[PDB]
């Protein structure tokens, strides 16, 4: 399909690799006796090791001729659980620490001692601002429009 | 109101908690810049610039040793319970021989249960180096119940050291009469603690390891031996091993301590069927240590009109060439933290590095020698260990030249005369480690030369020009006829290593006579050479501490400074701690070296099989004596094959020591950053960063600024010495776990 | 025992002045103590003052400068510094107009003084070629 | 020889002068700032460029400034 | 400008330049450099006033 | 008794008075060596010094050069010889330029009673200074120092290959 | 309890609490729902 890329459902090398890893999995659970931890252990990681590839194997992800998942992020939203939804999800989460980061910074830049309450957190505050951020997508895109975003020229320059 | 402590010196608040940095006059103003934060765990334990009495810095010193041993029973109680809990102890018991000891269990996350090795008895986990399976067996301790009660008591004792140290800093605090008392402090550690310890394992193992290990060595399984302390209350269990307690105490008290033979014997060797040291010559050992001690403890004069002033014997010992000889030293080291922290840390890391040589060359404890990467472990982490101390011991011996040390007190003194004539000593040094270094390392580059040429028989080999260490030799035959000529009541050698047959447990060779050639002779000079290199840049740093052709008054600028400017055609690096720096380097650079023959060595030398018909099969194959000579043979048959089981552990058991071997490959590089760049560049870069913050609002009020010059040197060192010494962990134990 | 009674009591270093200080320069420190203190070379290590006129003689004006300011902690100030040539020429080098450089004495006149402050220097592209 | 320039930014501190390892600043008179003193650099053949002088400075960039320049051996600092 | 008012540094070569700084006091004889101003964030040197002159100095409204 | 003492009472030297610098057995060996030899000009020093260079050089040479024999050869004792005039005359050429670099005077001990006298108001480094009274320190000693070394140089190697020769020959 | 709650507010104290919670959410989300490639949805 994409890129010569087939699915993983239909990938002779993909069932290789699974039927090699439980072979494995299988022949290390054999030196061991009876319903010991160790061979529960062995029996669930080959539950596990199956289930993983057979998620894998059902989630329109795409193999090339090693047998591996190929992710596909081109920006396609055919393929979009793959790199555009975690996309998404951490730039609302990063967005979120940056946003309630600053907040916390400008908040304690007016106080008397704006150093101590770096050191020694204000932790009232702190989670005051931290629970905030769930908005910091409209909260920037309030704060850019009333100028309170960016500064202007107190920035301070170099010589040249 | 005691004569020897002070009552609540310290309220014990939380008060000062809540205040980082209260220890320091310039750091209790609160932070300005980032500095302030590294500067704040820099000084922490600097209690000499917190206080300026000796007596606040010796209370301070008295309880963090109190919290550092409390550490460290709360590690040993660790360890005993991960033994007791989440080990194979009980089946490696039964099995010595074919169970691989293994301690820690990993949880099933991530995939990383793959990290369970199979270490045999019905077990998975990570397989342990650390050698407690084989202590532990050697205290008697046949039960993981005991291990259990162990971990108890280290956690018990744990907290009564922190107690200890919350008591004599807060509640009772001893004054400085009490510290200074070096007479009685080492009447005290030699007899009590030294002697007694050793008299109190001579009858741990006389009662409980000798009658349990013999049991065990016979054949008889763990569940069956009796508990240990029956062999105390019952004078019959251990009366039938060694058939000279049915005569009790009646022979120590009328001297006829020939009964006693049966369990107090001197043979020597190795036994035979664990291959470590005769419990019985370990017992007889620590009886005659604890003797000699206890012995040794009255020596000084303390409270009575007996023993010695330490005073009136320093003084004693002048000379011609010494002028007034150790006169003052007494008052150096009893008004000095720094130099008695100098000269333990010294003797500290010699006598590590010793511990870790006599461990391999004689090993004491059962089924530890077929052990090899128990061996190789210890070995590695001692000698490591030790090298460390050592540039600590000489760091702070630069740090009492530069603090501590009074010009007016130490008039024409060993001290004095000393930094008379640095020059001398500098210069001379400086010769010894070219020539050294010179030879050594000529050699063997005449060595790799002369092989990529063709001219076989041009090289420094045993089949070509030979330098055989013919002293060394001789010593391995001195002590291989000892028994019955010079220690005429030894039954067999000290060690196998100078000579005599191949002890071998299980078709694991144990010990073996370590034959010395040529390829021994270059590298023992290669370790003289970087020895001495170290010992100079030392040496240097202490005895330039204070003052130089340079700056002349290097001991106002402090201990702990970067340079003195650009000028002079730049003053880098002059200060001492810049010195105790290049130190680690080139410790890290010898210990490397050392740790590296000792593996290559043993794995092409000694360890391997024995075939029943007694043919010696190595784990390499003797390609050390013929391939260490070049440096291409380092590289090649050293390096690049024994990291074949490195590079090929993914998907296996050993797949972390792969991860730790990129991991400290990715940190020693990542030192170099620190240790080849500098501070103004970093600065700068920062300035466009804090534009780009105050752009967008978010500069924070704690000003960021670039580590400081000191502080970017200790990092990069830090992350070196990190990275190297995880690169070689991680090579020498899945190498020697593989094979 | 020494070459000079004035010289401190001093069993010699191997750190003081080497061929250089006799054919190129070497600095001689004089001064008068009250009492024969203890105090520590910059070179080497410790000697003993002279209750009375003490003179040193070093390989660098620094080492001098570094024995003043120890001698400073001894309540000396009358210490001096010369820089003396291959032949005895013979120059008074610290206490320049019997007046520490460090407090004002009238009599001196600025040099290397600019009228301006750094940002007043000149473009180094216009400094070219002189 | 290197060179040092004096800049009116001068407060006259004198924290400059104390500092020199080989007397090579001084303080004269001025008229310029309130202590009515100005450091000056009479004796810069002995400079030996440490810049331990503007180490001390605490106006805002500097008043005392060292250039490096020819070397000698006064100013290489070698006692031999 | 007068002790408290809130100054702009003017001078390009000042670890406060284009920052706002608080004036300790004006000298008023003939001093080169009479404005003594205060800032909250110090310099790399650690310090965190400055003398400056009249004319590198601008008055924050 | 103390056996360190500063040097000739000037505690300010670079020097120490030690058993090793100012013994007499330190004394009389130096003062034996052809450098320091009293009555030897510079051309007897040179001639010295080359023949007992000569003589030690030629031995590593031949010993354990790239043509060695653990039986006596011909040809490896004139490798050996060979190798070590050539070394002889590195040495002279860096002896030479040396001299050529360093002095500028062809009579000592008098031009700086001279300059001391009847003054020396020149261009100095040749009229005043001038480092060291002995007759090496002159641009005339040196240069017949360094011929004393090249001719000493040669014949000490070829005595010394004659006396290998022997040795091997004969014993 | 007051410098108590307040040395629980420094820095280090307060990093190492919300990085060890941090750790616990992430490695208890990949021990519920291990070995995932992509997004669920
Ligand atoms: C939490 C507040 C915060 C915010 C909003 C920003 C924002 C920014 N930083 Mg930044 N930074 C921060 C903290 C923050 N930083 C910290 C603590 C450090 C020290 C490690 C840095 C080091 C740093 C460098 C070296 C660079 C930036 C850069 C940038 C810019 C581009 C984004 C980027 O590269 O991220 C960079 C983010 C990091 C390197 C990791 C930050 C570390 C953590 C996640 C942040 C601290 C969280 C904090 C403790 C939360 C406490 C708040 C709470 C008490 C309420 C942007 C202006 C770049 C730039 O100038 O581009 C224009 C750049 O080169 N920053
Ligand atoms: C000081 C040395 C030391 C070290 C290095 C360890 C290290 C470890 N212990 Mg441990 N332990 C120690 C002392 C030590 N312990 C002592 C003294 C005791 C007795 C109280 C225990 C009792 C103990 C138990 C009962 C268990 C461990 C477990 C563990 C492992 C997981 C730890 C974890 O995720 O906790 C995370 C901790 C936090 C997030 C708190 C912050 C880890 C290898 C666990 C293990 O191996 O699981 C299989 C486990 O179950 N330990
Ligand atoms: C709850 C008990 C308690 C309380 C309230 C205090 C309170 C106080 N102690 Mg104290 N102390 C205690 C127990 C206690 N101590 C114990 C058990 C010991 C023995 C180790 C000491 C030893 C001690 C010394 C030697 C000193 C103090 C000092 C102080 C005062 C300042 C402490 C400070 O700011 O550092 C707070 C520091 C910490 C919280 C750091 C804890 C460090 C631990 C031990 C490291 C363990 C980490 C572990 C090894 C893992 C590393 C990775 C303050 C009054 C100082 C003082 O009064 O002088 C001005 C001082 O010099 N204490
Ligand atoms: C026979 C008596 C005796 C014994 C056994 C010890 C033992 C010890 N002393 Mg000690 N000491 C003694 C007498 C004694 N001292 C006297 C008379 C003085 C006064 C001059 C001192 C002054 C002194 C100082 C100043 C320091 C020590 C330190 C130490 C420890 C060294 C660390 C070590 O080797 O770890 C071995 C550890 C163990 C074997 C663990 C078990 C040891 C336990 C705690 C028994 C300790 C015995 C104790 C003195 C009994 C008092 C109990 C109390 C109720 C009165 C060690 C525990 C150093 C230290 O670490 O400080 C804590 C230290 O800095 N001692
Ligand atoms: C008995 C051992 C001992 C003791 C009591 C001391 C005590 C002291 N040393 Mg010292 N030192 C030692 C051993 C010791 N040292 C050794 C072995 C070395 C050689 C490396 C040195 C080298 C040394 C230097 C060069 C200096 C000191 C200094 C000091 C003083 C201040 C220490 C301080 O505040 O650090 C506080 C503690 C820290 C800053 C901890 C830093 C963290 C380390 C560097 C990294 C550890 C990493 C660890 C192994 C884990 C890595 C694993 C990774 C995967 C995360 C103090 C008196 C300093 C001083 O000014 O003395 C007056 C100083 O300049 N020491
Ligand atoms: C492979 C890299 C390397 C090498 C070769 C050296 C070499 C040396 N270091 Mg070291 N050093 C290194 C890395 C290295 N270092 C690093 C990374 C650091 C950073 C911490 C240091 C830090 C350091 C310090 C702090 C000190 C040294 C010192 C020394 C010298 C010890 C004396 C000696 O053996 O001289 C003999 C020279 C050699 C062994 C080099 C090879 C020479 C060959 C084998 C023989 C001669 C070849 C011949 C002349 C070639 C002629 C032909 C040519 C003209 C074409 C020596 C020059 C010490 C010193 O100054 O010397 C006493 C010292 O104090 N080093
Ligand atoms: C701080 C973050 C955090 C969070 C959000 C959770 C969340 C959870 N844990 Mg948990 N846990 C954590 C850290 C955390 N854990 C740590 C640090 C440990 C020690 C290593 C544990 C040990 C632990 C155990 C032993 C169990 C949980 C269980 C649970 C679940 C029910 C409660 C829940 C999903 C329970 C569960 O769901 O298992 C069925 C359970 O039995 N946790
Ligand atoms: C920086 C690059 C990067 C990226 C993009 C990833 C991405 C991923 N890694 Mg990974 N990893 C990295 C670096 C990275 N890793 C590094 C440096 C290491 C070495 C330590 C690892 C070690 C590692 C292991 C050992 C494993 C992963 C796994 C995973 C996958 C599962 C993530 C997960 O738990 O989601 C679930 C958790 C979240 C989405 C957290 C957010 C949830 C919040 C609470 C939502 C709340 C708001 C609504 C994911 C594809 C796992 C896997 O299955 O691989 C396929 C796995 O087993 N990684
Ligand atoms: C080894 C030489 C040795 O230790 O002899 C010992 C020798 C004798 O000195 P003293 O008789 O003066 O020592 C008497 C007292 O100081 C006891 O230490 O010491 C020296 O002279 C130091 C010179 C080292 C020279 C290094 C070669
Ligand atoms: C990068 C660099 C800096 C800048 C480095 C800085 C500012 C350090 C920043 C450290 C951050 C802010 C905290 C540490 C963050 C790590 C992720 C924590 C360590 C990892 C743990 C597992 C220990 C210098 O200041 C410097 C100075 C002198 C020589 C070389 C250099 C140099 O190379
Ligand atoms: S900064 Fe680096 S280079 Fe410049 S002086 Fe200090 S140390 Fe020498
Ligand atoms: S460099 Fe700075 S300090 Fe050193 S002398 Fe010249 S001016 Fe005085
Ligand atoms: S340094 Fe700047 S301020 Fe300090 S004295 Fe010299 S000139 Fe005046």
């Amino acid at each position: 399909d994409i890129g010569g890329l087939n699915p993983c459902k239909d990938s002779e090398v993909f069932q290789k690799r699974l039927a090699k890893t439980v072979k494995k999995l299988e022949n290390r659970l054999k030196k061991y006796e009876e319903g010991t931890p160790p061979q529960i252990a062995i029996q669930q990681q080959i539950t596990q090791t199956k289930q993983r590839f057979t998620r894998y194997a059902d989630s329109n992800l795409l193999c090339g001729n090693d047998g591996l998942p190929h992710l596909i992020t081109d920006g396609r939203w055919s393929h979009g659980s793959e790199f555009l939804l975690p996309s998404i999800l951490f730039l609302y989460i990063s967005g979120w620490i940056g946003w309630v980061g600053r907040k916390y910074i400008r908040t304690v830049g007016q106080t008397s001692n704006p150093t101590e309450k770096e050191i020694i957190i204000d932790v009232p505050l702190a989670i005051s601002i931290m629970t905030s951020g769930f908005l910091w997508p409209f909260a920037a895109w309030q704060e850019f429009l009333s100028g309170d975003l960016i500064a202007s020229d107190e920035t301070i320059t170099t010589s040249p | 109101k005691s004569t020897i402590v002070d009552f609540n010196p310290v309220e014990t608040s939380f008060e000062k908690w809540a205040k980082p940095g209260q220890f320091s006059r310039t750091l209790a103003k609160g932070p300005k810049t980032t500095t302030w934060i590294w500067n704040l765990h820099a000084d922490a334990h600097d209690f000499d610039i917190q206080t300026n009495s000796l007596q606040e810095v010796s209370r301070k010193i008295f309880s963090a040793h109190f919290g550092q041993l409390a550490v460290i029973f709360l590690w040993l109680s660790g360890m005993h319970f991960h033994g007791a809990y989440f080990s194979n102890y009980s089946a490696w018991l039964t099995n010595p021989t074919s169970t691989k000891p293994s301690a820690q269990i990993v949880w099933p996350i991530v995939g990383q249960e793959v990290l369970n090795a199979d270490v045999g008895g019905n077990f998975q986990g990570i397989q342990i180096t650390s050698g407690f399976f084989q202590l532990w067996r050697a205290e008697g301790i046949t039960s993981e119940v005991e291990l259990y009660w162990t971990a108890v008591g280290g956690l018990v004792a744990s907290f009564l050291m922190l107690f200890a140290g919350w008591f004599h800093y807060h509640k009772a605090a001893p004054k400085l009469e009490w510290f200074q008392n070096v007479e009685s402090m080492l009447n005290h550690h030699l007899a009590g603690l030294l002697g007694l310890g050793s008299l109190s394992w001579a009858g741990h193992q006389i009662h409980i390891a000798l009658p349990i290990n013999k049991l065990l060595d016979l054949g008889v399984s763990p569940e069956e031996i009796p508990l240990p302390y029956e062999f105390i209350l019952n004078r019959d269990l251990i009366a039938q091993l060694y058939p000279s307690f049915n005569k009790g105490l009646t022979p120590f008290f009328t001297l006829n301590w020939g009964e006693y033979s049966d369990f107090l014997t001197f043979k020597g060797g190795l036994n035979p069927v664990t291959g470590g040291l005769w419990l019985t010559d370990t017992a007889h050992h620590h009886l005659a240590i604890a003797v000699l001690f206890i012995v040794a403890g009255h020596m000084y004069k303390t409270n009575w009109f007996l023993g010695h002033s330490i005073k009136t014997i320093l003084e004693a010992h002048k000379g011609p060439f010494t002028g007034e000889g150790h006169k003052g030293l007494y008052e150096v080291l009893t008004t000095s933290w720094h130099a008695q922290l100098a000269i333990n840390l010294a003797l500290f890391g010699s006598l590590s590095i010793i511990v870790a040589h006599h461990m391999y060359a004689m090993p004491p404890y059962p089924y530890i020698a077929i052990d090899y990467p128990t061996q190789l472990s210890l070995f590695t982490h001692h000698v490591w260990i030790g090298g460390f101390c050592i540039v600590g011991g000489a760091a702070h011996g630069a740090i009492f030249f530069v603090r501590d040390y009074n010009a007016a007190n130490n008039y024409n003194n060993l001290i004095d005369r000393v930094i008379r004539h640095r020059d001398a000593i500098i210069s001379h040094l400086n010769w010894v480690c070219i020539f050294l270094g010179c030879h050594s390392f000529g050699l063997y580059v005449h060595n790799d030369t002369m092989r990529a040429l063709g001219r076989s028989q041009d090289l420094f080999s045993d089949n070509a020009i030979a330098l055989k260490p013919i002293f060394a030799q001789f010593i391995q035959n001195l002590h291989t006829l000892a028994p019955g000529s010079t220690a005429p009541n030894a039954l067999t050698t000290v060690s196998y290593a100078f000579g005599g047959d191949v002890i071998s447990v299980g078709s694991k060779i144990a010990m073996m006579p370590i034959s010395l050639g040529t390829a021994d002779f270059l590298v023992h000079h290669i370790h003289a050479f970087t020895i001495h290199v170290t010992v100079l840049i030392l040496l240097k740093g202490v005895l330039y501490s204070r003052n130089s052709r340079l700056i002349p008054d290097k001991a106002n600028l402090g201990f702990r400074f970067p340079c003195d400017g650009p000028g002079r055609g730049g003053t880098c690096q002059v200060s001492a701690w810049d010195h105790v720096f290049l130190g680690l380097f080139w410790m890290y650079n010898s210990i490397s070296i050392v740790i590296f023959h000792f593996s290559w060595k043993m794995q092409s030398d000694v360890w391997g099989t024995v075939s029943p018909t007694g043919a010696v099969s190595h784990i390499t194959g003797g390609n050390f004596a013929q391939s260490s000579i070049t440096i291409n043979g380092w590289l090649r048959d050293f390096l690049w094959s024994q990291a074949a089981q490195v590079v090929q552990s993914y998907g296996s058991s050993l797949s972390a020591y792969g991860l730790i071997f990129l991991g400290a490959h990715f940190i020693w590089a990542f030192s170099l950053m620190f240790l080849f760049s500098g501070r103004g560049y970093w600065q700068e870069l920062i300035e466009s960063i804090v534009w780009a913050h105050n752009k967008l609002k978010v500069a924070p009020s704690i000003q960021p600024r670039a580590l400081s010059i000191t502080q970017g040197r200790a990092v990069g060192v830090a992350h070196y010495l990190l990275g190297g010494i995880g690169t070689t962990w991680a090579f020498f134990l899945a190498r020697i776990i593989s094979v | 025992k020494l070459k000079q009674s004035d010289f401190p009591k001093f069993e010699g270093s191997t750190g003081g002045w080497l061929s250089a200080a006799k054919n190129e320069e070497k600095y001689v420190i004089i001064w008068t103590s009250k009492d024969a203190s203890l105090f520590e070379m910059p070179t080497g290590g410790t000697a003993k003052m002279n209750a009375g006129n003490n003179v040193a003689y070093f390989a660098r004006k620094e080492q001098c400068l570094a024995l003043g300011s120890q001698l400073r902690g001894f309540k000396i100030t009358n210490y001096k510094i010369f820089r003396i040539y291959p032949p005895l020429d013979i120059t008074l080098l610290h206490p320049f107009d019997g007046v520490f450089p460090e407090k004002v004495n009238q009599g001196r006149s600025p040099v290397g003084k600019r009228d301006a402050s750094i940002g007043g220097n000149p473009n180094p592209a216009s400094l070219k070629f002189q | 020889s290197h060179t040092v320039k004096i800049y009116d930014t001068c407060i006259g501190c004198t924290q400059c002068v104390r500092a020199c390892p080989t007397d090579v600043l001084e303080m004269v008179p001025w008229d310029g700032c309130k202590a009515g003193q100005i450091a000056s650099a009479p004796r810069t053949e002995d400079c030996v460029g440490c810049k331990r002088c503007e180490t001390a400075c605490p106006t805002d960039f500097l008043s005392v400034r060292v250039y490096l320049g020819g070397e000698t051996t006064r100013s290489l600092g070698l006692a031999y | 400008i007068q002790k408290g008012s809130t100054v702009r540094i003017l001078r390009k070569e000042s670890y406060w330049y284009n920052e706002s700084g608080t004036v300790v006091v004006v000298d008023q004889s003939k001093v080169r450099y009479p404005v003594l101003v205060r800032f909250t964030k110090v310099n790399y040197a650690g310090t965190n006033t400055n003398n400056f002159g009249l004319n590198e100095v601008e008055e924050v409204v | 008794v103390s056996f360190i003492k500063p040097y000739r009472q000037d505690p300010f030297v670079g020097h120490l008075a030690t058993p090793i610098t100012t013994s007499a057995f330190t004394r009389a060996y130096l003062k034996v060596l052809p450098a320091y030899r009293p009555g030897l000009t510079p051309l007897s020093r040179g001639a010295e010094i080359g023949f007992t260079h000569g003589y030690f050089l030629i031995g590593p040479f031949y010993t354990y050069g790239p043509l060695r024999s653990v039986e006596f050869s011909l040809t490896s004792l004139a490798a050996g010889l060979l190798a070590a005039i050539t070394l002889l005359l590195i040495l002279t050429v860096g002896l030479s330029i040396y001299g050529q670099v360093t002095y500028d005077v062809y009579d000592n001990a008098l031009i700086v009673k001279l300059v001391r006298q009847m003054v020396g108001s020149e261009r100095t480094q040749d009229l005043p200074q001038i480092k060291g009274t002995s007759e090496l320190d002159t641009v005339l000693g040196w240069q017949k120092f360094s011929e004393g070394f090249f001719s000493g140089g040669l014949i000490g190697s070829i005595v010394a290959a004659v006396g290998i020769a022997l040795y091997s020959t004969y014993l | 309890m007051k410098d108590f709650l307040k040395y629980l507010s420094t820095a280090p104290v307060l990093l190492t609490a919300w990085l060890t919670f941090t750790a616990g959410f992430v490695i208890e989300i990949n021990r519920f729902y291990p070995d995932a490639l992509t997004f669920p949805f």
